[PDB]
């Protein structure tokens, strides 16, 4: 009987400065010290963000907080910033196999509009500009590997002679 | 602590996937060390761990197709998945759970995106000469470059509002 972790909502869009709270609910009780949270931006590996329900990994800004116990846990951003746009996973490290939640993708509401964009600081703007490169590189790389897939049976038929 | 992955990116069905994690900041004789894959639909699957002493755990979901292997001397450990169908397409991660965090995962390899290619084109590619096939093989290049250019231009537009907003 594996411990299913369910994350609501699966996606949520928020405007900067808002306070956002995403949740994780287990199928059975898990002690608080084994519930954890990870953040993943595209193109890079998950980062441990919060361990044991209420401890911030190093480098995790103080606007992040988390609480819960039993079968309901939650992660909260106080005053969201552009860079908190990511996918957040809960995970229990209690019963093997050590299952993850389905994720919550946190997007910037109305972020792709010059109307809203010019009210950002110059810093949040240029950090956001560069945050586009990993996304683009993942898409290109997914294409390159699709064509290594297409190149394969041709190379297998050229040498089947 | 740096977990470094290496291995092939493609594997044909019913073949064996093999991956290597080269730990460089701890010793695989200390604590635990796992493998985890992320399916394209943003779903993580814990595959298994190798322990400090050499005991292992394998996810029942994988049946017995998985064997995790360590090499205590080179501070490496290895994943091997047998009879790899296309449902094994995912990004494969090694990672270190840490006892101080009650085995929260604080270090992750950079991942390996592994595709499984059916490649069932015997019946089609038989009516091709090898010369036709080498034209067909080169036909993919302008096709792929087109897709890549669509990607590049999509982000040319997606960033334009940002650059406009900086100038102001
Ligand atoms: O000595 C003790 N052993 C434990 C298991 C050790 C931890 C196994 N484990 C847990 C979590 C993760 C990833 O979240 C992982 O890769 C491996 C027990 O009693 O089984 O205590």
């Amino acid at each position: 009987m594996d411990i299913e972790l369910t994350q609501s909502p699966a996606i949520m869009s928020a405007s900067l400065g808002e306070q956002v709270t995403m949740t994780c609910t287990a199928s059975s009780s898990v002690s608080s010290s084994y519930l954890h949270w990870y953040q993943q931006k595209p193109g890079s590996s998950p980062k441990l963000w919060i361990y044991s329900t209420s401890n911030l990994a190093s480098g995790v800004p103080a606007r992040f907080s988390s609480s819960g116990s039993g079968t309901s846990y939650s992660l909260t951003i106080s005053r969201m910033e552009a860079e908190d746009a990511a996918t957040y996973y809960c995970q229990q490290s209690w019963k093997a196999p050590y299952t993850f939640g389905g994720g919550t993708k946190l997007e910037i509401k109305r972020g792709s509009d010059y109307e809203f964009l010019k009210s950002w600081t110059v810093e949040d703007l240029q950090k956001r500009l560069l945050a586009l490169d990993p996304m683009m590189e993942q898409e290109i790389e997914e294409i390159r590997q699709k064509y290594q897939c297409k190149r394969q049976p041709i190379l297998d038929a050229i040498e089947a002679k | 602590v740096k977990l470094q992955q290496s291995g092939p990116s493609l594997v044909k069905p019913s073949q064996t996937l093999s991956l290597t994690c080269s730990v460089t900041g701890d010793s695989i004789t200390s604590g635990y060390w796992n493998w985890i894959r992320k399916f394209p639909g943003n779903k993580f699957e814990y595959l298994g761990y190798i322990s400090y002493s050499g005991r292992t755990y394998y996810n029942p979901s994988l049946k017995s197709r998985i064997s995790i292997t360590r090499d205590t001397s080179k501070n490496q450990y290895y994943l091997q998945l047998n009879s790899v169908t296309t449902e094994d397409t995912a990004t494969y991660y090694c990672s270190r759970p840490y006892y101080r965090y009650d085995y929260a995962i604080d270090y992750w390899g950079q991942g390996t995106t592994v595709t499984v290619c059916s490649g069932s084109d015997y019946e089609f590619l038989k009516s091709w000469t090898v010369e036709d096939l080498q034209k067909r093989l080169l036909a993919l290049d302008p096709m792929m470059e087109q897709e890549i250019e669509e990607i590049r231009q999509k982000y040319q537009s997606k960033r334009q509002p940002i650059l406009d907003a900086i100038e102001a």
